């Protein structure tokens, strides 16, 4: 048969491990490492979550280079609770003048289509955003967030993140 | 038989159908009491 | 059939004899056509007749 | 490059034309022909055979 | 790889919290929020629902600018219940002639790809209706809808509805 | 992005209530409702099962006014058990002088892509099916069956049923 | 909305049911019916599975009348277990000079992608097999094997396998 | 309807059986089996797993005969384990000077997108590598990796991994 | 080996064949017991 040689995501090509050990889920959702550039894979093999109500999450920054609206921003993820904290996943938008360390208390929210199991969740899908400041003098961060009334517990995984600002080259045997 | 074996393809495209009835025009046939368009 | 017999020996016969029809006009043609070919991944190098005369 | 006797490489593999093409049912190549022949024969008509008299 | 850029929902941008901290399901299913415009995103972190049998849901009203009979309309929710509340969802179109609190006694309902888990529901799908009021002088209005034989319970997550009736644009790099 | 505008059931834009409270599964499948037309939605609140070996479903009759061998025919179902009867779900096609009230001796099955989660099933597909009479004097009818070694249980959902003889137009804003 | 029309399977029209009521896994596993044809559907309402490690399986044979080395094959399936014995589902192409009752030593193994849920199998592929004896004198078998460290339960369902050497017509009322 | 004919792995023709008993997870995670070529199915009956944090995979060498900077690499998994050892699943590449028994200390991950259910997980998919050694004189290899807190268990299933760089031929009645 | 080294390529399109005989025609061969259309 023939191949696809379409996808949702084209994720990075190069991966970076969490420096941390803790969170604390908060209505100002912590946010686990520094932002960066237009693209970032974050994996994790241990990471311990304290009890709180809230959530956390994992962002990027949006590049301002190209002056178009809207654009497409993608998420592949993968983790693994030991407990089931039945929690749901969203992807937010927010806007802050310098290096964030919390979610402000403005934000907005949107749904993609996951696979919730029990401890387990897994997504791979792509969504129209809103890129430019909307405010002047402004920054513009994407995130992947997890919010539930949290316990103790533990979990693993990796979350990686994408802006569509340009497109990835393949080797096709027939063209 | 009788007589006609005749033969009836033509080139070009199949346009299409314009105005249902009128090769050649006799009589009036309608009267509603005056003009219509 | 009847009207066959009565040819042979050179004879005619009306179609009012017979009570048969009357063939008035007859018409043949051959009919034909193009192809249209496939442009996406998987139909490229298919083709799809088209008869129209 | 061939291998075998000499009488194995101066013949045609056809399987050596296998990745050059894409699977159909009509193999590697196809052909519709109209045969026009005519023959100057000494036979009797159909009519001379199925005639007693 | 390609990007795919074809998608189901196409959320709105703007999302909004609930204003409510509770619901009873009944035969005369409550609407959660007053219903708007022809695309809306609902979230609440956290909603208590009593005991009770019937439904609830979230709904916006139809559009009537453009005279065409029939019009495509999406949905993406991400729901966790507490509890395991054998419950389905659907999609209803009702109509009212003022602005709605229940759902009235005559209605449609429609079926949509889910994931079902326990506790968990996920949905990304499109479905078209005839948007015209069918009856002179009358709103129309299309919802999700959750029903069930419930008990005492909690949940979270969201809700996204959108009405097909212009189109969006997004940013290319090859085009 | 762009919107998908295709699909693979396309509902009837009216739904039935089911006249009915109990069924009792067997060899002789039981039909729920009375067959009608070449496209059917059915949703029922409230179903008691009674305790037995085999099955019930729900069906339409297909239209022969198109001569056409072989027609597709859709399917979008969603239902909820209490308990776990572990069941196998597929279409059945049958033949019938009369209108029927079980299920005959001779019949045929087809598969069909869903998503059993224990309790829960859903699915949306389509299947091709040979339409004509196959035997001079009789209609034919498909449905979606359901079959298990049955206890007593309670069950809520909806079915719905399509014969794929005509085409629905919609509203596209680009064309 | 717009009708698919592009499917994975296409089942055969014609349905059997299993003449058998038990099976003993082993690793020379046993076909459950004498095979036939390109094209079959298997349905059972009830089978016993006694204790063994192995598994078994539901072949076809391979028609050769096309000088075509890879061909496609498809399987739908769907499998209930009342246990849940922890088992694996493929596809299996094996080679014998008489009609097989069991599977021989030498044969190869292809992954597709299913729903394993717990007791519970669905599935809906194709996949690329070359189909020619690769051995003079031979004949080719393909089938779907469940593949386990049995204990005694029972099972229900359908199994269903079709080779694409020719295709399928169906009604489109636009074209 | 039309068979699909488009697919996301295309697998090898020729399966390989494990010559292994068990595996010890580890932070240097275990090969196992020697890896080959740029396309490989690996299945096993009966692996132990032994109690240790880390992981285990199964990977294979990339063809450099192409000079192509970025290639699509694809695989195909059913694992089923017999306990719920909570695990995430991922695409590892990394690079070595001689053939590798374990994972060394600098690799990148991937995301993709599986279907977890407990002790369950199947997937089918693609994603983009960059191939070249990316430091002269090295080899690359690219696996299947599962990483966990493992315990004392067993597994069962097969893997099979796929490096695009020519095209398969297939039968298609209708071209 | 003899008599003909010629060739045969033409330009145009392939048109579909039209009448499975017919060069040259000679006497009747068929006859049925009068005419059949």
């Amino acid at each position: 048969m023939f191949q696809t040689f379409i996808s949702r995501h084209n994720s990075n090509f190069f991966s970076d491990k969490l420096v941390a050990t803790s969170v604390t889920p908060a209505s100002l959702a912590p946010v686990l490492q520094t932002p960066k550039a237009a693209s970032s894979t974050l994996y994790f093999n241990q990471l311990t979550v304290n009890a709180g109500n809230g959530g956390f999450l994992h962002c990027i920054q949006m590049d301002t280079s190209v002056n178009a609206a809207n654009q497409v921003v993608s998420v592949g993820a993968d983790i693994a609770f030991d407990a089931d904290p039945k929690f749901f996943a969203c992807l937010v938008r927010f806007e802050s003048a310098s290096v964030p360390t919390t979610l402000p208390t403005d934000y907005d929210v949107y749904p993609l289509d996951g696979r919730h199991d029990g401890g387990y969740y897994t997504v791979k899908d792509c969504v129209t955003i809103d890129v430019l400041p909307r405010e002047p003098g402004n920054n513009v961060y994407v995130g992947f967030m997890v919010w539930s009334n949290f316990t103790a517990t533990k979990c693993r995984g990796l979350v990686s993140l994408n802006q569509v600002i340009k497109e990835i080259i393949c080797l096709q045997p027939l063209k | 038989s009788k007589g006609k074996k005749r033969s009836g393809a033509r080139p070009g495209r199949p346009q299409p159908l314009r105005g249902t009835k009128g090769k050649r025009k006799g009589a009036r046939l309608w009267y509603v009491g005056g003009q219509q368009f | 059939r009847y009207r066959d017999v009565i040819s042979s020996f050179g004879g005619k016969t009306s179609y009012d004899a017979d009570n048969r029809p009357l063939l008035v006009m007859r018409s043949n043609f051959w009919a034909s056509g193009y192809d249209v070919d496939g442009t996406d991944q998987t139909s490229l190098g298919q083709f799809s007749g088209r008869v129209q005369q | 490059p061939p291998s075998g006797d000499l009488q194995e490489r101066v013949l045609i593999r056809h399987h050596d034309y296998d990745q050059c093409f894409q699977s159909v049912q009509l193999l590697q190549w196809n052909s519709q022909v109209k045969f026009n022949v005519t023959v100057y024969r000494n036979l009797p008509t159909t009519r001379d055979s199925i005639m007693t008299s």
